[PDB]
């Protein structure tokens, strides 16, 4: 697609055109779109630098390089996965409180425990929460509180894969079959 | 219908109360806590160091993504032995697994090389007492040292009758199969084996393993394939109403049940913070006011209640007999809110009776000090730690005479997943033996 | 399928029929409007002036909001006895009461005193007749001023046996429970009184009750918690559809019966204007023409309609046997449409077994003037009033030989309501005796 | 879980495989669709021009609009007799009719009359010996000249077995009812009959008919209204998910057979195409290798597969009887994926039996060229072209020892109908016979 | 026929619960429908009508399944040519002769 | 064990000598004979109940008989075994 942002000066057409870019997301190959979103956001081309080489010039910025992610991101990760998947209401007795992917646990604290694979690593990430807070899920939100900070970003579903927006990189996201590659 | 509270949660009186009770349901949050290691960071580390999940570990990669897990009797051997053996080196519990609701009973093998010392075996017992009862698939997760090398074989003949009855027995091997242990995965309809790690000593060469695994990990995806395929339907039927939770926090029980034991106090205010809605509908409200009797929901899920209220007289043996005979009569669950207190007989029979041949689902809880526990077989029987050195909820807890020590503000989840276990089985109809007019 | 209706709405010979038809049915609304008021507005104010509820006024306070209520045989007793006993002094019809469809009989202090007459009694246990064969709860508001100061008992074995088959009996003492009365509450499961206005002459001290109430609204208010935990489920079985309207109007029906009685019409059309669609699918439409049958639905329930168009000949007796043969097969209700007009006996046997023996439940409705009645035991029997001094349907509604007279433009929602009551029991399969080949 | 394909459908050794099978398949849909004319353009154009349907276009008319249709044994007959019989002269196969599943069963009236030759006799009662086994209300379309002018009656005797069980029987005479056939419709619930066209000879003379039809058109209408009022539930329960496809196309079935019988070949990559999401949970895969055995879903219908995948060795038949074990404990239908290859009885046994006893439905396909196929009575039994001249598929098929050759690429679709239509009758437990251990 | 006639007598011991006895001596299923038969054997084992098999000659091809297919068989021991106890894994019962095995 | 532990005939044992075993499978009675096995002692269990009691080997006919038939007060249940591991 073709993203035109129109605005009265041209730092309001940037700033839109950037918020849509923002506000899109892509699964399933790759995509020119985090290039883009860094286009936008360059120092550079607000100041309209412009020449024909401005893209093979500022290139270290434009096209970076991956982190591995944080455990910041495994726990976000795991949540929305988790809060994706429901847990199986049966018509044989449906409002059976077994059916909460809330991980309860009798004296302790809420246990959950997910066998999660990004790109090509894999993480055991393990929820604890005698605090339910945290981390909530509505529409394609993941709603995060880190602390003081609420801050919502991207969270999508679709099939097996979940596709989740960090640092302005859509990741997916999806859970580990031990037979599947035991195989 | 709907419990006005006459309890000051912003009080004095109150505070006090909460203050001795949430004391107490930390003192266990941190036993707890504790018996959550078995053998110690020491054989944990060993036993993670061998490449292995822990017992725990295996249990929430067995179950379903974010299920709750229903544990049974954690406070099991505690203070009886010599040294300790943490929940008597076996962890059950209920929990989903593929949309089913199953006994799991797994051995630690980081308390004593996973060996059964005499509650060990008595738990593992209970829990398929459970699982039968209920009608709850199995799913044993072995791994045990011996069946002590300085009563068992009960275990094989209930897998056997289990299985006879249609509720499936599986086995899932991850570790050692030492002595008695052998028989459990041979006794089971299916068996999952970890091939190269799990020392099968006394697949096609034990004849006993239908499903190899590479590790632990695989193993347990395995064993959720074999529940994926139990073409489960339950059978329990009720007129199930969706949830509506009570009017009263969980947490204000705490404040509710007096600090000191003499202290009389409104049973229904324990109600109000259990039942939907807080609609408690009272059953002969002013006859034998010692037992209070009365209908409810408790997460849509339609509850007879009796709940002490003092002493058991005449007047409350029949009260509470008529009543049961009504929830028989329309196959109600009953709850019993047991808090014992302290010619006579001849109408305590009358409850004797009900209670004993009431053959709906039933479920107790201490919450404070005839009738009695374990004596009428209820499908659980859960302790509020508030309840009555040999008579300390630990002491019985620890020996198997209850399924565990639990939080009051949790009692309504408790009996909530408890009610539904229930219902994989029938509501049997029910005969009463010959009532002593 | 779609039946073609012959019939002109805005023709003079139907407005003749619709002329006598309209009349009787207004007949019929003045009797019901007077015996409505039971021992006229004398009674009642003096009634009210204690400050209770009138018996009509309880029933439509315990009903849930807007529900419909089936009165059953109002006209009983009239111009039976020397004086007026309107409706015998009680008050029956099934009514939804916290969604569960419930079998309600009230007495109607303002007759004499809530006196039962011996028609009050048959009234009475005919209510339970109904309640135990359709297996509907009942709720007796009890206020009665004797058994007759200047046959009953059978009624508390009914109790008894009802509570038995778990059908729940609830008991709402509003008044007195003179003589027999006093034993109505002390054979219900559960009984709710009214205290310090309720004389109760022959709580804790009648030691027959199980909730006190401050007044006639609080008691049928706690009535109502009563059946809320009944925990309710309805057995019949039937693959009933989603209802639809027939397609020509009630009221046409007025018109369809000849005024005349010899006049004969195609009783089709009054099917075709009570079941859905009006898709009638008659069966052997060609052979014994004096008997109409076919399958239909009525409010979404399928049902097998036989209806008398003549004289019963041999031929019918047949088609007719063989038709209830395949409805029992099928686990279809049946509806008989009666109007009886007017070697033989060997075919009109078969007819009588497969009626007889017919399981399913049956409903009846005389439209006109062997086979007949009460005779067979069909859940409910009612008359149109165009149907017939000694022969007058007020003559035998009055006499319990049904229950009742219903306007025709209504049959419709009757027979619904009806069939629905009756899906609360099971449909039992059928055995038929030896049929005379 | 999930199975990984090792097929190459863009390789050369596969187009072969596919040359040969699709080669096959080919040859079966021109056979077939000569059958399709049953005596020729020539007959047919007679019967049209007595203004009558053609058997197929009375089938399709009576089948509900775009519903599938299963045909049972089309080539019967094939190369039996003197000259041709297509299909034995008799069409029949489970459609919809009215939501309902039935069994519909025509006379070709133009093969010989629509005469019954032994082999249409043997089909007939195939037919029903499908209808009672899967409890599938049956419809006749009686159109026949004879049952042979130059064993039968049996058939009637199904007629009323059936009609006993509950199992409706309807007859439509649309033609001649000569000598037998007269019974046809004479034993079945109701008859449909046609007037002034349909010559019955050995409504209301004959006496065997409920309802009268101008035209075969008028006919199947009724025969449509006739099922409308079956009042029908199906009694098979499982726990259905919703349908999820293989994960490769239908048609690599073609490839995956190799040409030559003697190529050993995984059968699982037969499983793989035909189960849902192509996920197949195999049983001891280490383990007597020579049968696969697994769980499988097929239409969202939980299945339990046991395919041959060489010769049947001890290990085998107890890898076997254990499985079958399993899945009657849990109720789920077994399918047989037979292509057999080629001290042993002792375990052998064992197989027998377990697949001898057990009670949940049963399917078998032969794929390939003890065990067997009609000797387990499976609900049905079909076969693949290339199986295995006295031991061609159409030499059997022709003598209804299965039910009809079918295209490997519709496997998927055919085992999915059987399953459901198998649905409308319970699913049994199951008793086994002493095993010989 | 023989097959026909084989199951007919057991059709006729289902439907009248009759216990079964097969007397077992054959030379085959034919050098130059069966099988069908131990599907009988089977239920009628599982409706606890007795099947038991005395093999007093060959249990040549099929046969074989015959006693294999029986609650108890009875075999005689170096006479009754066991070609398809303990080594066939068929026997329950070995019988010197003949009237050894029908005694027992 | 399943075919012990699952058969719903009344069961007798008696222990005459020194998997299966006792009371884990719930036979209707279980004796024991003196000369069968300090803590292993037929008095041992026999004094906690692990048994019905010692019972003298030359009747052992009679009370075998004698339990037997009061077995018989009692139905005898059809029999319904679990999965057998083949």
């Amino acid at each position: 697609a073709k993203l035109i942002a129109w605005g009265e000066t041209r730092e309001e057409a940037r700033q839109r055109l950037l918020a849509m870019l923002a506000e899109t997301s892509v699964g399933g190959l790759r995509t020119n779109l985090a290039f883009l979103r860094r286009i936008l956001g360059h120092p550079a081309f607000a100041a309209a630098e412009l020449d024909t080489g401005f893209i093979a010039r500022h290139q270290d910025d434009l096209l970076p390089a991956p982190q591995a992610l944080p455990e910041h991101f495994w726990q976000a990760a795991a949540e929305a996965w988790l809060q994706s998947e429901p847990g199986h209401r049966r018509d044989d007795d449906p409002h059976s409180p077994w059916s909460r992917n809330d991980g309860w646990r009798s004296a302790l604290a809420r246990e959950s425990d997910l066998m999660l694979r990004c790109r090509d690593e894999r993480r055991c990430v393990r929820l604890r929460h005698a605090s339910p807070s945290q981390y909530r899920l509505d529409g394609d939100d993941l709603v995060s509180r880190v602390d003081g900070v609420t801050r919502r970003s991207a969270a999508l579903r679709r099939g097996r894969q979940l596709f989740l927006e960090w640092e302005g990189e859509l990741l997916a996201i999806e859970a580990v079959d031990p037979i599947a590659e035991a195989e | 219908a709907i419990l006005h509270t006459q309890i000051n949660p912003r009080s004095a009186e109150f505070a006090a109360n909460a203050a001795t009770m949430l004391e107490q349901v930390n003192a266990l949050r941190t036993l707890l806590g504790r018996i959550h290691e078995g053998g110690g960071s020491a054989a944990q580390a060993r036993h993670s160091a061998r490449g292995k999940l822990l017992v725990r570990e295996r249990i929430n990669r067995l179950l379903d993504p974010g299920s709750p897990f229903l544990e049974l009797s954690a406070l099991a051997a505690h203070e009886v032995y010599g040294e300790e053996v943490a929940a008597a080196g076996i962890v059950a519990g209920i929990g989903r697994v593929e949309g089913v609701e199953c006994m799991i009973v797994g051995n630690d093998a980081t308390v004593k090389g996973g060996t059964y010392y005499p509650l060990t075996v008595k738990k593992h017992l209970r829990a398929q007492a459970i699982a039968l009862e209920n009608r709850l698939p199995c799913i044993y997760l072995v791994d045990s040292g011996g069946a002590n090398l300085p009563h068992f074989g009960r275990i094989f003949f209930n897998q056997a009758n289990m299985s006879a009855r249609g509720i499936p027995q599986i086995a899932v091997v991850m570790g050692s199969c030492t002595a008695g242990g052998a028989y459990v995965p041979a006794m089971s309809d299916e068996t999952v084996m970890v091939r190269e790690q799990a020392t099968i000593f006394l697949c096609k060469v034990s004849g006993v393993a239908d499903h190899y695994a590479e590790d632990d990990d695989h193993a347990l995806a395995i064993a959720r394939r074999c529940v994926a395929n139990l073409n489960w339907r339950k059978q329990g039927q009720l007129q199930c109403r969706a949830p509506r939770a009570p009017l009263y926090p969980a947490e204000e029980l705490y404040g509710v049940i007096p600090a000191d034991s003499k202290q009389p106090y409104d049973v229904r205010e324990v109600i109000a913070r259990l039942v939907d809605g807080s609609e408690f509908d009272e059953f002969k409200a002013l006859f034998g006011t010692t037992l209070v009797c009365g209908f409810a929901h408790l997460h849509g899920y339609p509850i007879a209640i009796l709940a002490n209220n003092g002493i058991l007289f005449a007047e409350a043996a029949q009260k509470g007999a008529h009543f049961i005979e009504l929830a028989c009569q329309r196959g109600i669950p009953l709850l019993f809110l047991q808090n014992i207190t302290g010619g006579i007989a001849k109408h305590g029979a009358k409850l004797v009776t009900a209670v004993a041949c009431a053959r709906v689902p039933k479920f107790t809880v201490l919450i404070g000090g005839g009738m009695c526990g374990r004596a009428y077989d209820p499908r659980f029987l859960w302790m509020w730690p508030n309840a009555r050195h040999q008579g300390h909820p630990y002491y019985s807890s620890a020996r198997l005479w209850d399924d565990g020590v639990i939080d009051p503000a949790q009692t309504r989840e408790v009996l909530a997943l408890a009610l539904s276990a229930a219902l994989n089985a029938p509501i049997e109809p029910t005969a009463f033996g010959v009532f002593r007019m």
